[PDB]
């Protein structure tokens, strides 16, 4: 959930999300397709899972 | 929920946000799509954000700011939302 590039943010999706912008989430093991599919906070990692 | 700036209202109903209440998520998703799909973002810098002449810039009050200042931009939304 907000999950990029932690190590280098060297891209703007990268860097987007070490912004955490949202929160916490409860780290769901549903799989979404994109970041609005998943609820409260939680954004679709490129695995399709959120994180 | 939080409660977001008339100014701000005026940006996030062009991304088609009319609503005067929204999550924080949200907030900061429309902000990022737009952009995203504006092109206002630099090909060597990224990580660096033009606010200057957008609305983003009459209410944060400076000509640039970097995404690298995580607590800057925390504390800049904070002031424009009701905690």
């Amino acid at each position: 959930s907000g999950s990029g590039a932690s190590k280098a943010p060297t891209s703007f999706a990268e860097y987007w999300n070490l912004l955490s912008a949202g929160g916490v989430c409860p780290k769901i093991l549903q799989r979404c397709r994109r970041d609005s599919d998943c609820p409260g906070a939680c954004i679709c990692r490129g695995n399709g899972y959120c994180g | 929920l939080v409660r977001p700036k008339p100014l701000l209202l005026k940006l996030l109903k062009s991304v088609g946000a009319q609503k005067d209440t929204y999550t924080m998520k949200e907030v900061l998703f429309y902000l990022g799509q737009y952009i995203m799909t504006k092109r206002l973002y630099d090909e060597k810098q990224q990580h660096i954000v033009y606010c200057s002449n957008d609305l983003l810039g009459d209410l944060f009050g400076v000509p640039s700011f970097s995404v690298k200042e995580h607590r800057k931009i925390y504390t800049m939304i904070y002031r424009n939302l009701v905690v």
